[PDB]
């Protein structure tokens, strides 16, 4: 489940990097584990495993077979969240480069094959700054829907 | 006669499958052709199972009279069996336009 | 035959230790 | 007759070791890894997903279409063998049936018929062919399948990106790449559809 | 294996993939032509009308010969099967 | 110019019948059977299918961008 | 005239069985041609069978010919040249080893065992 | 006077040890390993396959290729060994025998031609060689084999991938890639073709 | 004469194994051209088989031949001529030892077995 | 190695693509120059007209040049074989 | 380079110590080895520039080369008989 | 006069096997120029057969040849003629040991068998 | 006169095995030209046979060389003269030992055995 969650921000980079016309993973990977050490995120899933010695003894107990099929379907999770936070900036990217493309188009000796991969990752970057502005908040909202999953494994 | 199937060139709609009942075509006709020339028999059918065991399926239209002996299907036989790859020389059935046979399977 | 060359092997080791036992 | 504690704890220590080979090569995991690297080829993203997180799903996948079987071994032959009501011989071959018969309703007939005679053996019903031979039928069904899946799965998004490619060029701009305007379409699509629940349901049930 | 049975190998595809994409760019060339006698007719200087002509039939071509390229790559792969005990020879 | 405002106005209210023949190219093709699975013939018609059912919705897109642009 | 086929460009597209198949049919036209030119004999017909080796599998089943032979109005051929038929046509096809070859005419006489 | 049987116990125990090499480089595992290699990059799959499952496939075949000679060691070295009718180098004379004759079917008489040169040792007869100049003429001549049946099976993939981009290049969208679309359809050419059952089997069938 | 076909240039219709047979045919119209200059042989055609002697280390095929003879009006061939013949024929073609030649006549005599 | 000899084996690497690069794309060059003469003779100007004749031009050239271009390469790898043991000393 | 380095005083080649042999040696085989290599890297380098720049003039500019050279490559070391050919020249390459 | 095939060029398209074959269909136009050189020699045709040479006996193939020649109108060939035809045709080609040649004539008579 | 073929420039078509043939005709002349200068040869013609040798090979053929030459109306060639060719040829190609010489006549005298 944790490494649900960083590697969703992980592809929360790669789709910005992606559509920036370009590593930028990397970037969100450890901005993603400063907020899970920050917001003391190894303290709670350490109180997470000994809770679930209480509610699920060692004796009897194990994952059922309902427990495997919600686990996996947390790719549905990663795309849906990941969706979700770059909507806003993947459209931005979108309609700049549309723009831009129209507006070019009027001449077609300019084009822009590598011309528009310059402007294109300058944008890319930029938006990205924005994408860093408001992560926290989705970080927080993702946490809470992966701490309840957890909870619901060891059934507490 | 039969190799106009042969020397005749196949569009490239044909595939495979209808390429190999089209050579096994031209050699039932050739066979017959040759078949015809003995002196006996006016007409000659001949049909093959070849898998992708062989066996061979001859009739004979004979003339208005006479009758083969047991020599002259044993020629028939034996060429058939020895033309075709395969089809050891017991497993062909030869008839007549009367229906006697001459050649179990 | 190759086969029955392990199923063999083991069974062997097994009359021993049960016969050692 | 029946093997001694010694013997058996070197047989299960064995089978241990093996266990990667066994997930890999005889259980669901090979169709679900090769239908999800064609959804990850198929999206524009190239290790975004990365290799941990597919191999995670794919064994949680796994232990949810196994739990009939496992439970069936678990039942048959687990639960004798620790009442000591069957001897280990027995238990073994009590727990390999399931496998076996697994195994079969995931393979193909001419599959089957390929490898028993290059096996060179004698056989007239498979429920009673060897595993050692069932084993590269099983898989080579399984990649087949996984194929059949991907190449389904592939279709609409080379559907989505050839209209957006001609609704580019068709605009007159010959100088956008699809890949960029299109992957955020795909995504899209992929998520208001919830593509990854309805993959799922006929990943986990294809197999029955 | 023999440098002249690659050469005999390269032709059999280059023939192959030409016939694959002849029967399909064909009917796309003509349309084009077809609207660039058009466009001389009226002066028009456009040059984005004739894509939607062209992408129509070109899917038509891939609907009327869909069975029959598929067939021949088919037996393509056959073919090549067929001769591997020849080349191993 | 004029081009490209027009399919941007066409994909106002085509483009959402495009989306819905997008969404369900996609629910079809991602919910299969056992039975469609394991043969060959029925993948290939629901191929066929799905590329025809997309053409139609295309084809009046770019209909609606060659009429504009010869006008 | 028999090998016309060879000199002919066999256009394209061939596939490799009908390729086969003509190359055969060369052999068995140039074969006829040749036993043509025997004193006894007015025409003849030949037919080959060249299975397809293959010593990646052990099912082999080797070669056979079958030669009609439409002789004169009389005369019949004697044991040396029945044996000379068999012996050229057999050692004019790789393999197909003498004893698999028929040797028939009109009047239906077998010549030579299968 | 055969050798003792501790001496017998660590000549069989360092062969043990040499199992990987003799796999790898005395038997029909490299070629197929190398055709599915190159199957695989041939189509737009980079290890989608996976390696664990290609050589477990390989596992299999290259136990059921050469079932025929291992059953030959069995009934000629095995059981008149244990049955205590051959000298213990008698019977290790008597199991490599059938190992070289097949790799001899297999290898090629320049590969042989090299290397007996390069030991400079005065051999004419193509079956007295020793073991230190065949297994490298071996392996060579599956390399190369190995390449041709490669080649082979890349040139469909490579006609589908030329006419893809000659279609896409023909409606004037060069901007788009010809990989992404190419994939589905190799995918679709080599499971309508019944590929994976069709390639083992031939690899099966090439080993003769 | 019979070098026309090596002088001549294929075009990219032909394909392999039809190129051999080509080749194979060169042959035997030379070597029907150094039995025509024979006093005693009037007609010659010369019918061949080359199997691969495939590479590895397995068994060949040993290759065959069948020459037919028109001789003069009269003659009849002396066992020098025919020793003669099957040498020049056998020495001609790669491999083939002298053991492998059938040589018959226009009237039907058998002059080498095969 | 000589620095000399390092600039020889370069010049003749680069001597051997640009004749097989040239022999290639020569007949395909033409082709096109001629299609868009045409194309201009009667005022129009179409872009992805001219793909046709280009595309089986080149493939007529790759199967003409086939034996030529293996012969060459072969020919090339033995010059580099034979031309080792000048340079190792 | 070694001898030198080792402050030893050495009149001839043929009589220098072990321990200043076996780093020059495997120095030298290094060097030898990259030569080596390097003249059999141009055949493929040749054939991939070919397709590189055949593909480039047909105007597509999204097709990997890599792919389409790769059987040629295969094939150019089938046809010359490469792993008799390399292995010889490596095998004469210390005579 | 037989360098005619050497100093032309081969166009494009030349399989590697023709041109061995135009090889050695050149050595034997100028071996035939020089047999013709000879007084007792009118005309002369040579065939060859181009060997294999692997180390291993059983796969061995070794070269040969066949000259044909038609003498003049009288006059026979005597040993020391033979000899200095034989040991020519041996030297100038590689390989082909003086045992492998076979030399005829227009009558017949065998001069050398293989 | 012979130096003509190693002067000129070779275009494309030509492939590693026609120039090498080319270089040994070159060879040839040049032979051929430096024995017609001696008075009692008025005639020659030079054959090589030559392996492919290269470094790293198994070679097992060795050089040959045979030079036929027509004389003056009359004269005999003594022991010295062809001893002094067969020196010079061996001695101008590389390999190719003194004892594989093959020298004819006009009239079919052999002078160096092979």
């Amino acid at each position: 489940v944790t490494q649900f969650m960083i590697q969703t921000f992980v592809l929360l980079g790669q789709i910005l990097g992606m559509q920036s016309s370009l590593l930028l993973g990397q970037l969100f990977m450890f901005l993603t584990t400063m907020f899970f050490l920050a917001t003391d995120g190894h303290l709670k899933m350490l109180q997470l495993v000994v809770f679930s010695f209480k509610t699920l003894p060692i004796g009897s107990g194990s994952l059922n077979a309902v427990d495997f099929r919600e686990m996996a379907g947390w790719l549905g999770i990663m795309f849906q969240t990941a969706l979700s936070m770059s909507l806003s900036g993947i459209i931005a990217l979108l309609t700049i480069n549309l723009s831009f493309g129209v507006m070019t188009r009027a001449a077609p000796q300019l084009n822009i094959f590598s011309l528009g991969f310059a402007f294109a990752l300058m944008v890319g970057l930029l938006l990205c700054w924005y994408i860093l502005a408001g992560l926290y908040s989705h970080y927080e909202m993702f946490w809470t829907v992966g701490e309840a999953q957890i909870c619901r494994l060891i059934r507490l | 006669a039969g190799d106009d199937i042969l020397l005749q060139d196949m569009g490239f709609g044909v595939s495979q499958r209808l390429e190999q009942e089209r050579l096994k075509l031209s050699r039932e006709r050739q066979l017959a052709q040759a078949i015809e020339e003995m002196k006996q028999v006016r007409k000659a059918r001949v049909l093959l199972a070849l898998p992708k065991e062989a066996s061979a399926s001859v009739f004979l239209t004979l003339s208005t009279g006479t009758n083969l002996k047991q020599q002259e299907v044993d020629s028939i036989v034996d060429m058939v069996a020895s033309a075709v790859p395969g089809m050891k020389t017991s497993r062909i059935t030869v008839t007549d336009q009367h229906g006697r046979l001459l050649s179990s399977g | 035959d190759f086969n029955d060359l392990l199923t063999k092997a083991i069974n062997n080791v097994n009359t021993l230790q049960k016969a050692s036992g | 007759e029946d093997y001694s504690v010694t013997l058996q704890i070197l047989a299960l220590m064995t089978m241990l070791g093996f266990l990667p080979a066994m997930v890999i090569l005889m259980t669901s995991f090979t169709r679900i890894v090769v239908v999800m690297s064609i959804l990850r080829q198929a999206m524009g993203l190239q290790q975004t997903p990365s290799n941990q997180v597919i191999i995670g799903i794919a064994l949680f996948l796994t232990f949810f279409v196994m739990s009939p079987v496992l439970n069936e071994i678990n039942d048959k032959a687990v639960q004798p063998y620790l009442n000591e009501q069957v001897t280990a011989r027995e238990a073994f071959d009590a727990a390999q049936a399931p496998m076996k018969a697994f195994m079969l309703k995931q393979t193909r007939i001419k599959d089957l018929e390929t490898f028993v005679t290059m096996s060179g053996e004698q056989v007239d019903n498979p429920e009673d062919v060897s595993m050692a031979v069932l084993i590269p039928a099983f898989i080579t069904s399984e990649l087949k399948t996984a194929f059949q899946i991907g190449f389904m799965l592939f279709l609409p998004f080379l559907i989505i990106d050839l209209v957006v490619a001609s609704v580019l060029m068709a605009m007159g701009m010959m100088m956008l790449s699809p890949m960029i305007v299109s992957l955020p379409f795909k995504l899209m699509l992929f998520v208001l559809v919830d593509g990854w629940n309805l993959i799922l349901s006929t990943l986990a049930g294809s197999f029955a | 294996m023999t440098p002249e049975m690659f050469v005999e190998l390269f032709r059999e595809a280059l023939w192959m993939v030409l016939i694959m994409v002849c029967a399909i760019i064909i009917p796309s060339l003509l349309i084009g032509l077809i609207v660039a006698i058009f466009q001389a007719a009226t002066s028009i200087n456009e040059q984005t009308l004739s894509f939607l002509p062209r992408l129509i039939v070109t899917l038509l071509a891939l609907m009327l010969f869909g069975h029959w390229m598929t067939q021949m790559l088919m037996e393509y792969f056959y073919g090549l099967i067929e001769r591997l005990p020849q080349v191993l020879y | 110019a004029s081009v490209l405002i027009v399919g941007a106005i066409s994909l106002m209210w085509f483009g959402e019948a495009l989306a819905r023949s997008l969404f369900s190219i996609m629910s079809r093709l991602f919910d299969l059977q056992r039975e469609e699975i394991f043969d060959t013939a029925k993948l290939f018609d629901i191929a066929l299918g799905a590329m025809t059912d997309l053409l139609f919705p295309l084809f009046l897109v770019l209909a609606t961008l060659f009429t504009a642009a010869m006008i």
